[PDB]
């Protein structure tokens, strides 16, 4: 079974900067998906097919990567962008990351 | 627009049965899959199963087999051919099932696959004690 | 010299990929059964014998069965032909009425249930004033309980009307040929091993396809075209478990199915010029309609597909099978149309096996529905008339449709299950070898010549 | 005389080969282009789409120098900035399918160049026979 | 080079101007002529009416001297009893819309004159290449 | 121009037979008022002055 | 005291479907190949006669 690994994860930063979370797969060849969950709300789709953005998505979220290694990079951090993030290849799932205000 | 509606929250005794409706409105129901997924604290997400309502063809996960059942009810009239009802049913309840459940539908683009679920319900919290 | 001049060339052989309409045409033997009794001769020019199938050298194109078009218009066209074959036939409006029913005369064990119910009711005669009392037979899957006494009604009379097919028009398939109009061509990959995606190094163009017989079946597709040598599995994304898996195997395996109960039809009149066909007396013992396949050929072909399937999932893997998981009626079992009557036949007896890393015949029982509803349209239910005599039919099982279970949590076994799903996959089992391309003349190239004044 | 020679192929038969050999046969690729109860509407719109395409091509060829020559030459010099290929290699190396992806960028301009060239040549020869 | 010059107009763009300036552009007026559940019958009869008109015009031009020249000259002298206009004024004074009402009487005869002239010229050159 | 009908209405589905729906007009929740239209005074008078002129 | 419908002595009666809406939508008209549509852009043109632009 394909297991995803999440990297750094617990990440505390200030507004106005850029940040990047990392994920690595146990099996290459497939695509990638990124999900945002805020506090006490319903999760929301950011990135499907490893580079494409959904509706209601500003383009300052940029996903990239190849093979097994994928990066999610947000430039120009805002207050609403502090949330929990998930990587997704198939029915499998990764553990998540944490964006906190520093 | 696409809209999903889940049911109200529930507390159950151990070893009980729970039936959860997921009502869909705003699109032609006979053309899209419906997936069921769960969310436990300190667990992340965990996929349960998927159902196509054109013939009700289902599939469940392997580690949850024998304990779940998915049915559907279509809309049969030439007036409102869009709305539809999915039913999930869960038996053999344990205290580890303390979680929140969600029914989802995928995105509707060209390179949209099947697993990138776009539209979500508002989630039903289930407590077993 | 170095002033090369442009030169235009008309009729350069080159093409592009495109999408357009197509052309339906069949043989001349289908016109012998006259007066449009079979469909697809309302809209069929007779095919011209020995069309050209011209061969090509070096040129190599890529194909893709999954985003291929023209299958969509095939699924449209069969539905449209089905609907065009019904409007000249009678409606069954005055039949929705209160039914007085009972059990048929049979020494019934109490725990078994009757598959036949025997009902009587009222019906209008040719005039408007007389009304008569008449009786007929029905299966249990067509009447339900309305709610001392005991009375039933039909299943469909609370959401829709009901149309009887005409007994003139037959149901057997016939070889439909597809052809391109003027200004296109159809390519064809003749490679021996081509899974279904990518480049094919030996192509050939064509003007019309081979014979295609449209049969409707949910699992275990019938009367198909088998591959050359091995047993080929094909899928779109294998690690994705949402997509089905098409298995085409080499040697066909014979299958028999039969209904043994002798039947007598009967003609009730509804009014002026309206006929209606009941099911009268039953001469013989009430047996159960069933299907036979051979044992060892089935086991050997399953060994073949295990041996071929092991390459896509590593060698040391336990592989097993299981029956259908659930859902509506016509997707758990497999279902077909033999002799002008529809069968739904249980398949749990075939998919129970497990496979380690290193004369007798199987029967399976069926059921018979009289009313049907294919394609699950919202207001369209079709009745089917009964027929005469004992019915049997022989066919070749050719292919298979499978679905992997989405097994997480570290299990080495990979079970497989049959799943019918769409009707489109049966056509995709036969149009996996044709894309349609559009001619483009008038190329332009530089060379050393110049037009004089 | 001929024991075994290359006879001819079907239309698009030569299209794998090089352009020099493919230019020997054009008439085969040209002839298979014209000809060889709701469904009648689909057949009729198919046939009129076919003749619409062929008539567009005939008109677009007519507005240049050659109406019905089927092989033309003209007075526009080849700019090597489009193709950057040698003469020696193209007629003995590449196919038209190979060619079209290489010349795909520089289209829709060459057509206008042919239009202007034919227009200016027609008005100048018009002036010539005007003083004649 | 060119700061501001007259680029080109749409089809029928020049048609208010004089004929001398309008004769510079014809290809624009020529190209916009071919291409750019009962209703399908109306669209199909519209399309076949369009191609019927265009084919009639192509044939009527073909039976004269010039098939696809788009500008012709011939061997029929202008009789001044039709037009009674000077040469100097027509190319620098009048429009085609203005012209058509003036030459409306003398039509359907000039066409037959062109027919007979082309016929006699073809049979005489036929006799010339017959003795050749 | 505004126009409105204020009476709240409840539809109701009677069945005629097999697969035939029919829509009646059921209960009326509210006071029975009268449907009407409003326009502004001075704009109407000024535009009529325009068309007289 | 009993009534009947107004139309049931001269005709049948067809119910509209509740699916199909009634609001208008911008219909564009276009000419086929080989014609053109003219348009007077003059500011004052009552409806008859010549238009200079
Ligand atoms: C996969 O493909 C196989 C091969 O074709 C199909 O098997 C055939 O199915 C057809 C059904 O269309 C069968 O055809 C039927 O045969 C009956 C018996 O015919 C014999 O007897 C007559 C009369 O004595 C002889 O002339 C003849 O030579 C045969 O020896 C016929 O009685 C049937 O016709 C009935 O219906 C028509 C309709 O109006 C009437 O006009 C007739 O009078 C008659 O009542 C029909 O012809 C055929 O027997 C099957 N087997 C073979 C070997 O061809 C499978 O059906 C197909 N798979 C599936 C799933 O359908
Ligand atoms: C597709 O085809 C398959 C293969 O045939 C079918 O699978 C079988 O389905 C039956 C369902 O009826 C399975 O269950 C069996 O049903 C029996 C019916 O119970 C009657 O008798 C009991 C008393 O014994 C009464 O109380 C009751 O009211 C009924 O009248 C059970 O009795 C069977 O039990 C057997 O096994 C147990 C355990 O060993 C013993 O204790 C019993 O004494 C008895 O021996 C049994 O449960 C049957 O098992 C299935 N077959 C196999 C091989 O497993 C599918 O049903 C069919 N698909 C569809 C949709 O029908
Ligand atoms: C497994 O499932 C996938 C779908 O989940 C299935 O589809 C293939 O996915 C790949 C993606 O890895 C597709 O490749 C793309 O094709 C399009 C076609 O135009 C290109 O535009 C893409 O370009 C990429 O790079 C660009 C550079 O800027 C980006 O802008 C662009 O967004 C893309 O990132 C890319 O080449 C592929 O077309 C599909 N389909 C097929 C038939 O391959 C895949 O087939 C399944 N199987 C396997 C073994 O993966
Ligand atoms: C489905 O039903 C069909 C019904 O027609 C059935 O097909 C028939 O099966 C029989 C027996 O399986 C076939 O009969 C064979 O005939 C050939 C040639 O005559 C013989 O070689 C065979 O045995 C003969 O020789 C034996 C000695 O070697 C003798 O002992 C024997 O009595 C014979 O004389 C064999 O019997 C028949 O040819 C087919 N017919 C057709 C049209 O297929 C089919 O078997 C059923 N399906 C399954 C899976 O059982
Ligand atoms: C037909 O019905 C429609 C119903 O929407 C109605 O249109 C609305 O009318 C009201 C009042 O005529 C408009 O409200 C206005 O709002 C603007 C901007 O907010 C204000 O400038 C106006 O007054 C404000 O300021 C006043 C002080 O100067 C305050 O005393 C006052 O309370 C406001 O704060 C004015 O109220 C509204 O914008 C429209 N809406 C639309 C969509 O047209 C319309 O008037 C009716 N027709 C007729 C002929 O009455
Ligand atoms: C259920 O099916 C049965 C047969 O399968 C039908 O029963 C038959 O009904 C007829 C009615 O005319 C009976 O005929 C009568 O039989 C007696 C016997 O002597 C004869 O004297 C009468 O003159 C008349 O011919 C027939 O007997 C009866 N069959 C049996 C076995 O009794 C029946 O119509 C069906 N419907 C029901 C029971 O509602
Ligand atoms: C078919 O048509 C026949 C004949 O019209 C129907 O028979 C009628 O059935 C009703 C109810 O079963 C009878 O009403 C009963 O009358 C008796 C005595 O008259 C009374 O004791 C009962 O309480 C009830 O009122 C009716 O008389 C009878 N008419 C005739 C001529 O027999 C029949 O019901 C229709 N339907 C079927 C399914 O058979
Ligand atoms: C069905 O046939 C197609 C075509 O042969 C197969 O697709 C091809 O699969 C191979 C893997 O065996 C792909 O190779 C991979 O290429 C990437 C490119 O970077 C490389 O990084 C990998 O390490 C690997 O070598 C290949 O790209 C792919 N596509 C084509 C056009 O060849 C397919 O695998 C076959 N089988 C099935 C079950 O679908
Ligand atoms: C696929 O295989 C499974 C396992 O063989 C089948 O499950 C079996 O389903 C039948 C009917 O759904 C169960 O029969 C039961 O009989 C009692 C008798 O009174 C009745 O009260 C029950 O309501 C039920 O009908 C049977 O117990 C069950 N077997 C097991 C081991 O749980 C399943 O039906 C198969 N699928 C198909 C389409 O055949
Ligand atoms: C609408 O516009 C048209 C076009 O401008 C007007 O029609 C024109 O009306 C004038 C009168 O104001 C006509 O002039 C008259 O001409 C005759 C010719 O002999 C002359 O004898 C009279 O004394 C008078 O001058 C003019 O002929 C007429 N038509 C055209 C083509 O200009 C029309 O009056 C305008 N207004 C309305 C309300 O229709
Ligand atoms: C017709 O068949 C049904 C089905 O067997 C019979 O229903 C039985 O009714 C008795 C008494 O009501 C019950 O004890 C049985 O358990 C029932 N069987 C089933 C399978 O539930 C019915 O009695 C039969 N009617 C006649 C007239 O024979
Ligand atoms: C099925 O039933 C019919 C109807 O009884 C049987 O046809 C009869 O066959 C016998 C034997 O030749 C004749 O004497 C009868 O006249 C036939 N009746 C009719 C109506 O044709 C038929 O044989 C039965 N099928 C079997 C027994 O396989
Ligand atoms: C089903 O399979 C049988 C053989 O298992 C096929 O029968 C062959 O058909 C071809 C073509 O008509 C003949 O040349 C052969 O002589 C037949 N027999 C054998 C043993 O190959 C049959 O065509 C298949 N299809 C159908 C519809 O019956
Ligand atoms: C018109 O009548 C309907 C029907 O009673 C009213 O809808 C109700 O609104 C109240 C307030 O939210 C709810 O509690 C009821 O459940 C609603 N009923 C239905 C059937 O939806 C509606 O509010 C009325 N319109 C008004 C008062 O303007
Ligand atoms: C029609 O009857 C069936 C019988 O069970 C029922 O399930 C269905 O809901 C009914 N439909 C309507 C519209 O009454
Ligand atoms: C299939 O046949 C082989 C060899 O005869 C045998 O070993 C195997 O057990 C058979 N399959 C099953 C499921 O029994
Ligand atoms: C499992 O496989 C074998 C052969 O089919 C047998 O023991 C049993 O009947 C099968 N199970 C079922 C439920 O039929
Ligand atoms: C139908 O009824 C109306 C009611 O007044 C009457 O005016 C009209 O004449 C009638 N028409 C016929 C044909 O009876």
């Amino acid at each position: 079974e394909i297991v995803l690994t999440q990297s750094p994860g617990i990440l505390s930063l200030s507004p106005g900067e850029t940040a990047t979370l990392f994920c690595k797969a146990s099996q290459g060849g497939n695509a990638m998906t990124w999900y945002q969950k805020r506090r006490g709300q319903v999760p929301r789709l950011l990135i499907y097919d490893t580079s494409r953005r959904a509706s209601g998505v500003p383009d300052r979220f940029v996903g990239s990567g190849s093979g097994t290694d994928f990066f999610l990079t947000i430039n120009k951090l805002d207050r609403e962008d502090f949330a929990v993030y998930y990587c997704q290849q198939f029915e499998f799932f990764g553990l998540g990351s944490e964006l906190e205000v520093h | 627009q696409v809209q999903l509606v889940q049911s109200g929250a529930v507390i159950k005794t151990p070893g009980s049965s729970v039936k959860i409706s997921c009502r869909a409105s705003g699109y032609n129901f006979r053309d899209y899959s419906i997936h069921w997924v769960r969310l436990i604290p300190d667990k992340g997400f965990e996929w349960i199963g998927w159902i196509k309502p054109l013939w009700g063809a289902v599939s469940y996960a392997r580690q949850l087999q024998g304990r779940v059942s998915m049915t559907r009810q279509l809309s049969q009239d030439p007036d409102d051919p869009d709305w539809g009802v999915a039913y999930m049913e869960f038996s053999g309840l344990t205290p580890a099932d303390t979680a929140e459940y969600f029914c989802v539908r995928r995105g509707s683009c060209d390179y949209c696959g099947d697993f990138p679920w776009q539209y979500w319900c508002q989630g039903t919290v289930v407590v077993v004690s | 010299a170095e002033n090369l001049w442009v030169t235009v060339y008309y009729g350069v052989p080159v093409w592009k990929d495109a999408e357009t309409t197509l052309f339906c045409a069949s043989d001349a033997k289908a016109y012998e059964t006259e007066k449009h009794n079979v469909w697809a001769t309302h809209a069929c020019v007779p095919t011209d014998p020995n069309p050209q199938e011209i061969h090509l050298e070096n040129v190599t194109e890529e194909f893709n069965m999954w985003k291929n078009n023209m299958v969509e218009q095939m699924h449209t066209d069969i539905i449209s032909l089905w609907d065009q074959s019904l409007k000249p036939c009678v409606k069954l409006t005055p039949l929705c009425v209160t039914l007085q029913c009972t059990n048929v005369t049979n020494n019934i064990t109490d725990d078994m249930r009757g598959e036949l119910k025997n009902c009587s009711f009222n019906m209008t005669t040719e005039l408007r004033d007389k009304k008569q009392k008449v009786y007929s037979l029905f299966y249990r899957l067509d009447v339900v309980q309305i709610n001392s006494n005991k009375e039933y009604r039909l299943i469909n009379c609370n959401t829709s009307a009901i149309t009887q097919a005409c007994p003139k028009v037959s149901f057997e398939p016939i070889p439909i040929h597809y052809c391109a109009p003027a200004g296109f061509a159809i390519l064809k990959c003749k490679d021996k091993k081509f899974n279904g995606t990518g480049p094919c190094p030996s192509v050939s163009t064509v003007q019309c396809t081979h014979g295609i017989k449209p049969v409707v079946s949910t699992q275990l597709l019938l009367n198909g075209s088998l591959a050359e040598e091995e047993v080929m599995i094909r899928s779109e994304n294998i690690t994705n478990n949402a997509k089905n898996i098409l298995v085409q195997f080499n040697t066909p395996v014979q299958i028999n199915c039969t209904r043994p109960n002798n039947n007598t039809r009967k003609s009730i009149r509804i009014g002026p010029g309206q006929a209606f066909y009941a099911t009268g007396d039953i001469i013989g013992d009430i047996r159960q309609a069933h299907c036979n396949v051979s044992k060892a050929t089935w086991n050997e072909t399953l060994g073949k597909v295990v041996k071929q399937l092991r390459k896509h999932f590593g060698n040391n893997t336990i592989i097993r099978f299981a029956n259908s998981s659930g859902g509506d009626l016509e997707v758990t079992t497999h279902s077909f149309n033999c002799g002008g009557e529809f069968f739904y036949c249980n398949t749990s007896g075939l998919f129970n096996s497990t496979w380690i890393s290193n004369n007798d015949s199987i029967t399976l029982p069926c059921r018979i529905k009289q009313i049907i509803n294919m394609w699950q349209r919202i207001g369209q239910a079709m009745y089917a008339p009964p027929i005469q005599g004992v019915i049997r039919c022989v066919s070749n099982i050719t292919g298979l449709i499978l679905t992997r279970d989405g097994g997480s949590t570290n299990s080495t076994t990979e079970t497989f299950r049959p799943g019918g799903g769409d009707m489109r996959d049966n056509w995709r089992s036969e149009l996996y070898k044709y894309k349609v391309v559009k001619i483009e003349p008038l190329g332009v190239a530089p060379t050393r010549c110049k037009r004089r004044v | 005389a001929v024991g075994i020679g290359a006879v001819f192929l079907g239309f698009l038969g030569a299209a794998g080969s090089t352009m020099g050999a493919a230019s020997m046969t054009l008439t085969v690729q040209a002839r298979n282009l014209l000809s060889g109860t709701v469904w009648g509407i689909k057949q009729l719109q198919a046939r009129v789409l076919a003749v619409e395409r062929y008539l567009r091509d005939q008109q677009l060829l007519g507005i240049w120098g050659c109406s019905g020559k089927l092989i033309c030459c003209t007075n526009v010099p080849w700019n090597s900035s489009w193709s950057n290929r040698n003469l020696s290699e193209i007629w003995d190396n590449m196919t038209w399918l190979q060619w079209d992806k290489e010349i795909s960028n520089y289209t829709q301009i060459i057509y206008g160049l042919l239009e202007e060239s034919q227009n200016q040549q027609e008005k100048n020869e018009q002036d010539l026979l005007a003083l004649d």
